[PDB]
């Protein structure tokens, strides 16, 4: 009966789509930190310095 | 029976994504040239000149 | 890695000033590198090595 | 005969793909309004104000 | 069996991208008006005036 295979391949299709989703979630995590830090650091750099009075 | 078809259409998905990627890669290349050119040219224009003595 | 592709163009292409040069290094697979530059307006005898791109 | 099931499962496959398509069409509708409004409103905010003459 | 569905969902992908594009195009239009208006108005304000003699 045709139904049997239709079920089994659905199981696979779900699993693959899960794995594909995962990589984007993971990568978004990695990028989050890297981005946030880069902004903070760059800001402090421009904002700060010393001045010779005399 | 079902299995067979799944494989075939998978192949198409791959190729279609590939073709689309090619556009993006290529286009980026095409722009890279003009982007640089414009900046260099524009700077040389504003900076250069002659002065009567 | 970094590596320099060396080409001798003395008789093959006539690169006088103000001349556009276009091209690509094309690998067996993967995206080509795009060469694109216009030679300077003036060449000076004090500066025999020129940075083109 | 094998044909009988092949027909029946096709009917299902079509229907599921329809439902899946629907959610994207619907969601695109929801987002349309929300996006358009957000742009308009934000624009008016920046563009407008009062000035004390004297 | 598999083939049939692939076609159907493809149609949806197209339409959804189309709808999103419409937003971007339209919005750009809506802004074009106000952008220009603001500049012209602001210039006329700073440039114009009267002077007591």
């Amino acid at each position: 009966a045709i139904g049997i295979g239709t079920l089994i391949i659905f199981i696979a299709m779900v699993l693959v789509a899960a794995v594909a989703a995962a990589v984007l979630i993971n990568t978004s995590g990695f990028l989050q930190q890297k981005a946030m830090a880069t902004g903070k650091e760059s800001t402090e750099q421009v904002a700060s310095g010393l001045q010779v009075i005399r | 029976a079902i299995g067979i078809g799944t494989l075939i259409i998978f192949i198409a998905m791959v190729l279609v994504a590939a073709v689309a990627a090619a556009v993006l890669i290529n286009t980026s290349g095409f722009l890279q040239q003009k982007a640089m050119a414009t900046g260099k040219e524009s700077t040389e224009q504003v900076a250069s000149g002659l002065l009567c003595s | 890695d970094i590596v320099a592709i060396c080409l001798n163009v003395s008789n093959t292409l006539n690169l006088k000033p103000r001349t556009k040069v276009t091209g690509a290094v094309i690998p067996e697979f993967g995206a080509p590198a795009v060469i694109s530059f216009t030679t300077p307006a003036t060449y000076l005898d004090t500066q025999h090595i020129i940075e083109l791109q």
